[PDB]
């Protein structure tokens, strides 16, 4: 079932991969933390309602790029925090239905104790989501991909 | 080169639309660049954050537009007031780069530099100065014509000009000119001219006075 | 209301620094960021760094990497720029601004300092009476001047007596002179009145100077 990102370029049903461009936090000091809201950027829709009740995951979800060396955490889908880098399939949640559902996660990054300057720079790579599609009518599964890229600079003041 | 803006100086008609734009030197994020104004000896005051976004307290005929590699500004309407310099911030990357930015003033029509003559002090004198001044009044552009002779030989290297901020009745200018001679190279010559020549393609205006009269 | 004052004019030799300070109250301050501007006149207003008044955690800019010391006291909410290398050439007006925790931007700005290198040791002002000469109608397109020659303070008040005659004056800006002096200078056409107030008294009235009657300015010419 075919999803969609802010700037409305994604993937079409079967998988594919997409790149989508999220907004930050400037300034984030060791301690209160950023919500890299996806929620307001990704969604997905059951392009087949009724009688076929989808089944939506977050198979792999990996932090590497600027976050493995910054700004970095858990993950939060639908109020269930998780271990990020993802280290294992999320429990399942299902869309079912004609609305581009938004997309329950949120990534609850947390800045490296060793810190330094501008930890995340405008365009390099943060994080990658993987979806799993299950149905209820066969066993096909599909993997939708999505590239977070921050169009901007993160960097945590540092003093001494 | 991480930023940059043109030109240095828009001027506004009451009631005119102005456009500003701030080019960089990569496209950068979109919707994150924000547009400050800051008076003469005032407080800046945030008008922009991101592309189409208002600050706190802003008008709605103040606006902005752009895409992501050059961003801009529209003011749709005029009532003097926003005379400020405005500039663009990046928050792309670090470092920060507020732009050059533009002093905005206000659009009317040619104003003549009226000129006048001043003499210096008597007692002055007592210290050795002899400071004659000359004093342009009401033009627009912050630069005029002028000229500086005594006893009608070409100085120059000596003469000074001093400018006023924007006005606030009629958007004007003033200038003033000052020279440093001393009292015996004042006593050295008769003849003292200032001339500006604004208006110089009909007939310029060169006035001067008599020295000891 | 929620906003935020700092001290006023610091004019000092080159010296070690100003080191300004930047107090704030009204909102839930401690908890959000703050950085700092400085605008050198009719230029660009290159933004310097910034200080957390959760953390400190101040950094700054390349360019000004040498000359910025920014910390916050918390109790009182009062942020201090301090400057590590003196300035010597940066007569700047230094702005302290905060940064809002939604759409990220600087807003409710500082009401700034102005900064000024030079070191003539407090000169006073005096009075150069210009002269309105030829005919003048005794009184109308003919301006006469309170022209200040020498003084080091800048904030030199050499306006009138609230307003000259029916009021309307051009006092000018500052100077630099072309030694190392500050002379600006005041106009007022004079268009009202003819010989009968001749007051013509524009108080000097700058901080460590007097009134100066102005010897009645003599309208005469010779």
């Amino acid at each position: 079932f075919a999803c969609k990102t802010a700037n409305g370029t994604a993937i079409p049903i079967g998988g594919g991969s997409a790149n989508v461009y999220v907004n930050l936090a400037p300034a984030v000091n060791v301690g209160q933390n950023l919500v890299v809201d996806l929620s307001t950027q990704i969604f997905c829709h059951n392009d087949y309602p009724e009688t076929i009740t989808d089944y939506v995951t977050l198979q792999r979800g990996a932090a590497y790029g600027g976050v493995l060396s910054s700004f970095s955490g858990t993950v939060k889908y639908n109020g269930s925090s998780y271990p990020f880098p993802t280290t294992s399939e999320t429990p399942r949640v299902v869309y079912n239905s004609r609305t581009d559902k938004p997309w329950p996660v949120a990534l609850y990054l947390t800045p490296v104790s060793s810190a330094g300057g501008v930890a995340i720079k405008a365009g390099s790579l943060i994080a990658v989501l993987i979806l799993r599609q299950t149905n209820n009518y066969n066993s096909d599964d599909f993997q939708f991909v999505w590239n977070i890229y921050a169009n901007n600079d993160v960097v945590v003041p540092t003093g001494g | 080169i991480v930023l940059t803006q043109s030109p240095a100086l828009m001027a506004a008609s009451p009631g005119e639309k102005v456009t500003i734009t701030c080019s960089v030197s990569s496209s950068i994020g979109s919707s994150n660049l924000h547009w400050y104004q800051q008076k003469s000896e005032t407080s800046p005051k945030p008008w922009i954050y991101g592309t189409s976004n208002l600050a706190s307290g802003v008008p709605v005929r103040f606006s902005g537009s752009g895409s992501g590699t050059s961003y801009s500004l529209t003011i749709s309407s005029m009532e003097a007031e926003d005379a400020a310099t405005y500039y663009c911030q990046q928050w792309s990357t670090y470092p920060y780069t507020f732009g050059g930015g533009t002093k905005l003033e206000i659009k009317r029509t040619v104003a003549a530099p009226s000129v006048f003559i001043f003499p210096p002090s008597d007692e002055q004198l007592k210290s050795g100065t002899a400071s004659v001044v000359c004093l342009l009044n009401n033009f627009y552009p912050r630069e005029a014509k002028v000229q500086w002779k005594v006893d009608n030989a070409l100085q120059s290297g000596n003469s000074q000009e001093s400018v006023t901020e924007q006005d606030s009745k009629d958007s004007t200018y003033s200038l003033s000119s000052t020279l440093t001679l001393s009292k015996a190279d004042y006593e050295k010559h008769k003849v003292y001219a200032c001339e500006v020549t604004h208006q110089g393609l009909s007939s310029p205006v060169t006035k001067s006075f008599n020295r000891g009269e | 209301e929620v906003q935020l004052q700092q001290p006023g004019p610091v004019l000092v030799k080159p010296g070690p620094s100003v080191k300004i300070s930047c107090k704030a109250s009204g909102f839930t301050f401690t908890d959000y960021f703050i950085h700092w501007v400085k605008q050198s006149h009719g230029k660009s207003l290159e933004w310097i760094g910034l200080v957390s008044p959760y953390n400190g955690g101040t950094y700054y800019n390349q360019q000004f990497k040498g000359k910025a010391t920014l910390t916050v006291d918390t109790s009182s909410s009062t942020a201090y720029m301090d400057l590590n290398s003196l300035t010597s050439e940066d007569s700047a007006v230094y702005y302290c601004t905060r940064l809002l925790r939604g759409y990220w931007y600087f807003d409710v700005w500082g009401t700034g300092t102005t900064v000024t290198v030079s070191s003539a040791s407090t000169k006073g002002p005096s009075v150069f009476p210009l002269a309105p000469s030829s005919k003048s109608t005794s009184g109308g397109t003919a301006a006469l001047g309170c022209l200040v020659k020498d003084y080091f303070p800048e904030p030199v008040t050499v306006s009138w007596n609230s307003g000259a005659l029916t009021s309307g004056v051009h006092t000018f800006p500052a100077v630099l002179q072309s030694s190392g002096l500050y002379s600006l200078s005041s106009v007022v056409t004079v268009p009202s009145s003819s010989l009968g107030t001749q007051t013509y008294i524009c108080n000097v009235n700058h901080k460590p100077s007097n009134t100066k009657v102005d010897k009645k300015v003599e309208p005469k010419s010779c």
